């Protein structure tokens, strides 16, 4: 279902990382497989050549936490008007306080020790269920 | 402007807008003008109140969003309280 | 520009916002509505300094980039009972426990 269209029609884009995280762009190829591309440090940008009808999403390169692009999940390059590139603003979402707490804890405790923590079993499951690109694709289908 | 009182386990009394507090479905229920929390110390409940302010200021804003900060000392207790309050 | 504050006296803390251009007196009006005490029975503070009614919050150092939603600035509050003002007193928050072994 979710896959780039093989249009072969170029589209110039700016990836602009307005987050404090190191960013990993992910191109969904013609069979729907996620393909990683080089990372962007916080506050940096890249001018890149993509194509009309292609699908991208964006992640934290180290924890795989999900990020937003022009306020939403998926970004699809469109027609360039007047030879101007399409802007792709990558930002932090307003995470729930719960999901933020999980991020920090995951970054402090090694996965082998989640169980040694003093919390209810369903929070152990919430910690072990770290963000994953495959799951989010299944969700968004 | 309506306000409500949220009270920590150690007696600290925090006073916030009614609109902000209703971010939590759990608090919405405990009202439908004061609420006592017997498990939540003030060093956690203050951070919860700051999250309300943060969420309402940055929800659906096209400006850049800063990270909501959490000290390692308070991360576990805060996790438990956010799970309970559903925020 | 909005500034975000905690107004604190004893074990009371108020979360609210105000304009950088608004006055100290106008902030007491806000307290009056919540705690039912008129401005003439209130003193406000930045740390140990008493604040003048006519001055703006910006003049007194509360700016939009220091007084943020996720990290608001603190403003001290003290009441008058009868003739004289109480001393400014703010109870600290609780202490976090020690970090567990697995977080060190
Ligand atoms: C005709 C077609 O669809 N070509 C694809 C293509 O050229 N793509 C797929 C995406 O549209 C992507 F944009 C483009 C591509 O790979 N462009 C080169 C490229 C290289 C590095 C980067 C990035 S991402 C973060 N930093 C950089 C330098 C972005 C684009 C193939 C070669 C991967 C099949």
């Amino acid at each position: 279902v979710l896959r780039s269209v093989n249009s072969r029609e170029p589209s110039q884009v700016i990836f602009c990382n307005r987050s404090p995280r190191v960013v990993l762009p992910v191109w969904l190829n013609f069979d729907g497989e996620p393909q990683p591309y080089p990372t962007l440090p916080p506050g940096t940008g890249r001018r890149i050549h993509s194509y009309r009808g292609h699908l991208w999403l964006f992640r934290d390169a180290g924890t795989h936490d999900g990020l937003l692009v022009n306020q939403t999940e998926l970004f699809v390059p469109s027609l360039n008007v007047d030879g101007q590139p399409i802007f792709a603003n990558i930002t932090l979402p307003v995470y729930t306080l719960k999901e933020r707490c999980l991020q920090v804890v995951r970054s402090l405790v090694k996965p082998e020790n989640y169980r040694r923590l003093d919390i209810v079993r369903s929070l152990y499951e919430d910690l072990e269920d770290h963000p994953n690109v495959q799951k989010d694709l299944e969700r968004l289908t | 402007m309506m306000y409500v009182k949220l009270i920590s386990s150690d007696g600290h009394e925090f006073i916030v807008k009614r609109e902000h507090a209703l971010t939590s479905g759990t608090i919405k229920a405990m009202l439908s003008n004061e609420v006592n929390f017997r498990e939540i110390p003030s060093h956690v409940l203050s951070k919860v109140c700051m999250y309300f302010t943060y969420k309402v200021r940055y929800t659906n804003s096209s400006t850049e969003i800063p990270e909501f900060p959490i000290a390692p000392e308070i991360a576990l207790e805060l996790l438990m309280a956010a799970n309970f309050l559903d925020c | 520009m909005d500034v975000f504050l905690m107004i604190r006296r004893h074990k009371t803390t108020i979360f609210t916002d105000a304009k950088e251009s608004s006055t100290v007196f106008e902030l007491k009006r806000i307290v009056e509505g919540i705690l039912k005490r008129p401005p003439d029975e209130q003193r406000l503070y930045k740390d140990d300094q008493l604040l003048d009614d006519g001055k703006t919050l910006g003049e007194c150092g509360f700016t939009s980039q220091t007084a943020r939603p996720q990290a608001p600035a603190t403003v001290g509050l003290a009441f008058r009972a009868d003739d004289t003002f109480e001393a400014l007193c703010i109870e600290p928050f609780s202490s976090p426990p020690e970090l567990p072994d697995v977080m060190k």
